[PDB]
C-alpha cells in the first residue's frame, strides 16, 4: 500500500508563487515515473506535467516556465515549483505515481489564485 | 402386483429374412439373455419381449408413448374380431384406459390428427409373445402363438419368433402400458427386457431354427461359439496451499489498461468456483482450454493481467486481432494459452461527475508486439464514466489468464484427490 | 475395280519416339492386323489406313481427306511432287470429282479460303514398293512411310520392314471419308488399302535399334503364348405396382375453390405416376423449374404437396418464384428457391354462365404482404382512413374481398383459368414416396 | 360433403320483416367465416354481410341497419334478420362458408318486397 | 589474443529430462562433435563455453542481434547475491564491463522489455562449461562445475551437463559478448560451436550419462553405433516468345457454356504473372499440379477453354462430378491435368432489363463424353410421335436462355470461368520459357 | 470478327408480309448453324425459328405458315419470310450464329403489326 502525500496548496494572490510537494511512500518499486494532473472545476482532467526517473521532463502544455519540476533522489520526492500565477490555472491538482505496475492518485491539493 | 421370474431360453428371432438349411450361424445382436429376470404383473430401453397366457383374450393393444398423453406422437395399436389397427395420433388418454365392450372413451377422452394409419389382420387370434425392437426409423414386431399343456410357468422349450411387420415411422419411444376390456376379471403377463449379445443359431434343413446357445451365459457356451459347433490410480503433490484468485479480484482498485497489473501464481491448489461464484460475468472465453475442463488438469504457472477497457472494446482482447487497444495497449499472441474474462464494473467506477483515473494510448510510433506494455507518458487520453452512460461505453474489468504447458512437473494441481 | 488379297506380315511402325536396343516390348495401339484382307484396287477412313503401291512413274501423287467433301468442310489434302511436298487443309469448296488438270486446283474445288494451316517441304516420294500409314488421333494427323526393293510380283512381299515416322502435323481437324488422286485420257493402276484397328503387338529391337520383328497376341493361340512368355521360341424384377397415388382427384375436382382459400392436399405413402398427367387437354402453361420434366419418375423425394385454384387467364404469368402482384403478394406467394412444377388450362367451357359466375373471389386489399406458403382466411373491414370503421361500411371503409365474374363471350385473358401447382421437398426421414418401377 | 340449409323467405308486404337461417353440416372446421350475397334477377352477386369466427359482423352500404345477424356456436348456425324491407330488396340470397378448404354455396332464398 | 585447441570429449548434455537406467539410447540432435578445434581467447546454433578462474572476474553475458537500442538483447547479470535475466534493448557501449557496481558503462538507459527474472545464481581448481542453445522461441542454459586439477588445458574425460533454465523469450540472436568487472587485467575463456549431430548414450543404473559415442567420427564408432554396443544445369529450348494469355482473358466478349470457345496454345514462352495480375479470382484450383509450380515445367501443348455460369454452379466444374452441365453442356475427364479460374462479372454481364445473350442446355438424349461439344438445335423428343414441328405435348425443346440483372444475390450473377488443360510425356514439349 | 447484317424490320398493318434477311460476314466456320431469336417488350427472349448447314430446320414455336426460313448457299444467308402478321408478334428481332467455336448475336430491328 502505497502513500502519496500532497503538500503546499492554498489561496494566493495573482503574479504570486507556491511549492507544490508530492512525497510517495509504500512499495512505489524502482522504475517509477511521477506526474501531475491537473483537475478545474466540474471539468476534465487535464496533465500538468511529468518527470521521469531519468531526469527527462515532458510537460503536456504550452506552460514552460510556469510549473518547473525538481526531483529528490534521496528521499524519491518531487516539487512543483509555481509561479507568475494567473487565474486560468485555478483547479485542483493530483499527482500520479505509475509505480512499474500499479499506478496510483494522490488525495488533492487546492490551488486557487484570483484578484 | 409384481413378481421376478426366471426366464429360461425363450425369446429369440429370425435376425433377417435370409434362408439357411442345416448350417450354424453366428449373429451380432439384441436378445434377451439366457436365464435372466422377467417380471410377473414401464421404461423401454432398446427392445421388449412380452409374454401373456389367458385365453379370454382380454388383452388387446399396446399404447407406446412418449409423453403418454395428447402432447406428443404415440403409436395406438387396437385389435378386435375382425381387424388390427395402427395410429400414430396422439390421444388424451386417461389414469387407466379400458374397453367398455364397444366405447373407446374410457381408453381416451379426445383424439387429434395424424400422419399414420394401418390396418390388417389382427394380431391375436396357450401362450403369446411378441418381440418389440425400434431402431434407424423402424418399428418391427416379431410374434409367436405357441400352445402349451396345462402348466404353471414358461415351458422348458424352444421356438423361434417370426416377423410380423415392419414400420417406417422414424419416431422415439420410452414407455408402454396395457388394456383391459369389460365386473371383476383377472390379468397376469411376463415382461423382460434385451440386451446386445452374440447367439449361435442352428438351422435345420426346413429352414427353422431350432436350437441355440448364447455366447457368454457360462465358459462350456463360450466354448461352443468360439469352436463353432454344439459338442486408474491418483496421486497429487501434498500441498495444500489456496490459490490467491480472490486477492486479484475484487480488489476495489483496479489499474489503468495502459498499465495493467500481473500477477504471478504458482505453487497452490487452484479452484475455480470462485470464479462462477464471483459475478455473472459478461464475457468468459477461453482459447487453449476447454472452460468446463479446467478443473482436471496439471499446470506449471499461471499469470493473471488485470485491467479496465470501454465496454464496446471488449472483443479487441484477442489473439490476431486489430485495435487501437490491441495494436498500442496490450496485444496477445497468436498461440496464447488461457482464458479471458470480462464484467461490467458501472456501479463500481462510474463518478457522477464522471471518472478521470483511467486512460488510454491513442498515438505510438510503432505496434505492440505481444507481451509488452508502454510506461512512458497528448498522446495518453484519460477515460470517462458516469451513471449516465448507456452500454456500450461503461468501464468493464478484464482479466487475462496465461497459461504455459509442457515444461518442468506441474505444482499447481489439486483439484482432484 | 475392286479385288481381294492377302496383308502377311505387313504395316508396323515405330509407336513413339524412344530409342531401345536389344529388348523385347509389348506395346498396345492401332495396327494392321496379320494376315488380314487388304483390298486391292485399280472409300471411308474408320480409325486409320494403310496404303501401298508400287506404281513408279509417280502416278500416284496425293490424296484428299475430308468429312463430307465440300465447303460444308475443310478438306485437308496432300499434293507430291518432284519440287516440294505441299500439305494444305483450307475449306476447298469440293467438286463432284477431283484431279488435277496438270494443274489448276479449280477441278479439285471451287475457291481458295480461310486456312490457318499451311505446310511445304522435301519431296516424300524417293521394283520399289512404298507403304504409308496415315491416322489422326487427339487432334494430330500423323503419316509415317517406308520404301523398300522387291522382284516383280502381284501380292504383298513376304518379310518384315519397320516405318519410320514422317510428319506429324497439329491440325486437329475430323475426317471420315477419304479419296486417291492419280496421274493420268483414261489409265488405271493399282494400289493396296487396309484398315487398322486396335491391337498388342510385341516388337523385338535389334542391337542397332532397329526394329526387326514382331508378333501379334491374338491371331492363334500360339501368338497368345508367345505374348505372355514374352519370347519368340438382363432381367428386371421388382415389386407388383398396386398403391398408386391418385392424381384424377386432385384434378378435375370440378371445385378448385377460390385463390385466396386454396385446397392443399399432402400426397405421400404411394407409388406417383406422372404419366396420367399428360392424358388430359393440351396446357395453357405447363413449367417445371427444379426438375427436368423427364426424370420427374426417376428422382423422388418423401411428400408431396398440390395446391389448385382459379385465376384469371392473364394472371398466370404472375404465379412463379420472384413475381410480384395482386395474386402473388395477397392470395397466393412462391418461395424463391420453389422446387416444382406448375399446371394451368383454360376452363371457360365450365367456369362460365351467361348470367355470371361470381363463386370465384379474391382478396383486394390487405394490410401488408403474405409469406411464402400461406393463406389468410379473416374478412374484416379493411381501414383507409384515420376514423376507426366500427366493423360497417362508408367512407374509407371497403371489404378485402372482390369477386370476379365470368361470362361465356368474354375475350381471351379474362376467361377463367384452373392452376395446379406441384410442390416437392426433402427431410430427414424415408422417402417412402416413389416413382412407378419395372 | 358440407350442405347448407337455407330457409325463411318468401312474399313480405313493403316495410315487413323477414327471418333467413342457414344452417352448415359436413366438414365445417372451426376458423369459419359466413356470410350473405344478394343477387337479383339482371345483377350480379352482391354481398350482404359477413361474420368470422371472431363473431364480428360486417354489412354492406345498401342495408345500413337494416339487417342483422346472430351466430349460434351450439349449433354453429347462421341466422340473418330482415327488418324496414323495401322493394329494392327484392332479390335471392345465398349464404356463403369461407371455411379453409373449398367454399360451398346455398341454393337460394326467395325474399319479395312489393306493395 | 586468440589460440586453439581441441574440443577432446566435451560437450554432452541430457537431451530430455526423462529417467533411463542401464540402457544405451541413440539421440538426434545438436552436439559439439567430438575431437574439433575451439577457439580459445585472452552465435549460429548454439554456444559452448568454458572458463577456469577462480577470482570470480568472469561474470555476465550479452546476447542480441545489433548490439543496439533497436532490438531486443538478452542480458544475464550475475553478482553474489542473485542473478538477473532481462531482455531490454539496452544501448551498449564499445567495451562494456562492470564499474564496482554502476551499468552506465555497459549501456545508457533502460527501455522497452517484459521479461525480468531473478533466482541463485549459477556462479558459486575449478572449470566451468555452459552450454546456450536457442530453439523455437525457447532459450535453454546447461550448465556444470568440475573440480579440475592443475592442468593448462580442457581435461582428459566426461561430464554431462544438467539442465538450469529454459527460458521462452524468443528473441532473433545473431552474435553474444561477454564482460568483465574491474585496473587492468588479464582472464581467458574458451568458446565452441554446435552443430547438429548424432549420438548414441550411455546411461549407467543410477541414470546419469557416463559415455557417449558419436555416430559420425570414424567407420568404427560407426559400427558401434550401428550395432548399439560399445565393443547444376538446365538446357531449355532458344526460342523467346510470348503465350498470348492476355488475348484469352479481357476479350470483352465470352461464348455460352453450351458452345465453349477452344483455343491452343503452343510455341511460346509460358508465363503466368499476368493471370494473378488480371483480378481477384473468386475461384483458383489447379488439380494435377500445383498452382504455384506452373513457371518451371514444360509442356506439350495447352488448351484454353473460356466461358460464362451462373456463380453458384462454378463448382459444377470438376472431375467426376454431376450436374445438368456436367453431363449435358461440358464434361471433364476424371484424369483431368490443369487448372481452372472463375471470377466475378456481375458488373459486366448483368443488365437491369435482362441480359439474356447467354443459353446453356438441359434436354440431352445421353450423357456427355468428357471434352465434348454439341451444338444442335433439334427438338427434344420425349418417346412419341416426331414432333418436327415443335415442343408442343411431351417434346421439348432444349437451349433456355440465363437472366442477368445487378439485383440478383451471389449464386446467380454470371461468372466468367477459363479452364486450362496441359499435355504431359509427349513429343518434345514447347511451351516452357520462364528460366534460362 | 463477324459481322451480322439484318434487314427488312418496319411498320406493317396487320395480316401483312415482310421478309427480314441476315448476311453473316467475316469468319463464320463451315459447319455453321443460324437462327432468329424474339424479344418482347421488356420480356424474355424466345427462338423463333433455326435453319442447319444441312437445310435441317428446327422451329421453336407451333407457328408454321407464318414463318418459312430460306438458305443462301453461294452467299451463306438467310431470310425468313413473313405473312399473315398478329399483333402477337410485335417484338425486336436478332439472328444468332453460332458457328464452331463461339456464338454470335446481331444489332436489333424492329416489327410492328397493329390495326
Amino acid at each position: 500500500q502505497v502513500q502519496l502525500q500532497e503538500s503546499g496548496g492554498g489561496l494566493v494572490q495573482a503574479g504570486g508563487s507556491l511549492r507544490l510537494s508530492c512525497a510517495a511512500s509504500g512499495s512505489i518499486f524502482s522504475p517509477n515515473t511521477m506526474g501531475w494532473f491537473r483537475q478545474a472545476l466540474g471539468k476534465q482532467r487535464e496533465g500538468v506535467a511529468f518527470i521521469s526517473s531519468i531526469a527527462s521532463t515532458s510537460y503536456w502544455l504550452p506552460v514552460k516556465g510556469r510549473f518547473t519540476i525538481t526531483r529528490d533522489n534521496t528521499k524519491n520526492t518531487v516539487h512543483l515549483q509555481m509561479n507568475s500565477l494567473i487565474p486560468e490555472d485555478t483547479a485542483v491538482y493530483y499527482c500520479y505515481a505509475v509505480d512499474k505496475s500499479q499506478d496510483y492518485w494522490g488525495q488533492g491539493t487546492q490551488v486557487t489564485v484570483s484578484s | 402386483t409384481q413378481s421376478y421370474t426366471n426366464s429360461f431360453t425363450r425369446g429369440v428371432y429370425y435376425p433377417d429374412k435370409v434362408f439357411r438349411s442345416s448350417v450354424l450361424h453366428s449373429t451380432q445382436d439384441l436378445f434377451l439373455p439366457f436365464f435372466s429376470n422377467v417380471t410377473w404383473f414401464l421404461p423401454f430401453n432398446d427392445g421388449v419381449y412380452f409374454a401373456s397366457t389367458e385365453k379370454s383374450n382380454i388383452i388387446r393393444g399396446w399404447i407406446f408413448g412418449t409423453t403418454l398423453d395428447s402432447k406428443t406422437q404415440s403409436l395406438l395399436i387396437v385389435n378386435n374380431a375382425t381387424n388390427v389397427v395402427i395410429k400414430v395420433c396422439e390421444f388424451q388418454f386417461c389414469n387407466d384406459p379400458f374397453l367398455d365392450v364397444e366405447s373407446e372413451f374410457r381408453v381416451y377422452s379426445s383424439a387429434n390428427n395424424c400422419t399414420f394409419e394401418y390396418v390388417s389382420q389382427p394380431f391375436l387370434m396357450n401362450l403369446r409373445e411378441f418381440v418389440f425392437k425400434n431402431i434407424d426409423g423402424y418399428f418391427k414386431i416379431y410374434s409367436k402363438h405357441t400352445p402349451i399343456n396345462l402348466e404353471r410357468d414358461l415351458p422348458q422349450g424352444f421356438s423361434a419368433l417370426e416377423p410380423l411387420v415392419d414400420l417406417p415411422i422414424g419416431i422415439n419411444i420410452t414407455r408402454f402400458q396395457t388394456l383391459l376390456a369389460l365386473t371383476a376379471g383377472a390379468a397376469a403377463y411376463y415382461v423382460g427386457y434385451l440386451q446386445p449379445r452374440t447367439f449361435l443359431l442352428k438351422y435345420n434343413e426346413n429352414g427353422t431354427i431350432t436350437d441355440a446357445v448364447d455366447c457368454a451365459l457360462d465358459p462350456l457356451s463360450e466354448t461352443k461359439c468360439t469352436l463353432k459347433s454344439f459338442t486408474s490410480i491418483v496421486r497429487f503433490p501434498n500441498i495444500t496451499n489456496l490459490c490467491p484468485f480472490h486477492e486479484v479480484f475484487n480488489a476495489t482498485t483496479f489499474a489503468s489498461v495502459y498499465a495493467w497489473n500481473r500477477k504471478r501464481i504458482s505453487n497452490c491448489v487452484a479452484d475455480y468456483s470462485v470464479i462462477y461464484n464471483f459475478a455473472p460475468f459478461f464475457a468468459f472465453k477461453c482459447y487453449g482450454v476447454s472452460p468446463t475442463k479446467l478443473n482436471d488438469l496439471c499446470f506449471t504457472n499461471v499469470y493473471a493481467d488485470s485491467f479496465v477497457i470501454r465496454g464496446n472494446e471488449v472483443s479487441q482482447i484477442a489473439p490476431g486481432q486489430t485495435g487501437n487497444i490491441a495494436d498500442y495497449n496490450y496485444k496477445l499472441p497468436d498461440d496464447f494459452t488461457g482464458c479471458v474474462i470480462a464484467w461490467n464494473s458501472n456501479k463500481l467506477d462510474s463518478k457522477p461527475s464522471g471518472n478521470y483515473n483511467y486512460l488510454y494510448r491513442l498515438f505510438r510510433k510503432s505496434k505492440l508486439k505481444p507481451f509488452e506494455r508502454d510506461i512512458s507518458t497528448s498522446p495518453l487520453q484519460s477515460y470517462g464514466f458516469r451513471p449516465t452512460y448507456g452500454v456500450g461505453h461503461q468501464p468493464y474489468r478484464v482479466v487475462v489468464l496465461s497459461f504455459e504447458l509442457l515444461h518442468a512437473p506441474a505444482t499447481v494441481c489439486g483439484p482432484k484427490k
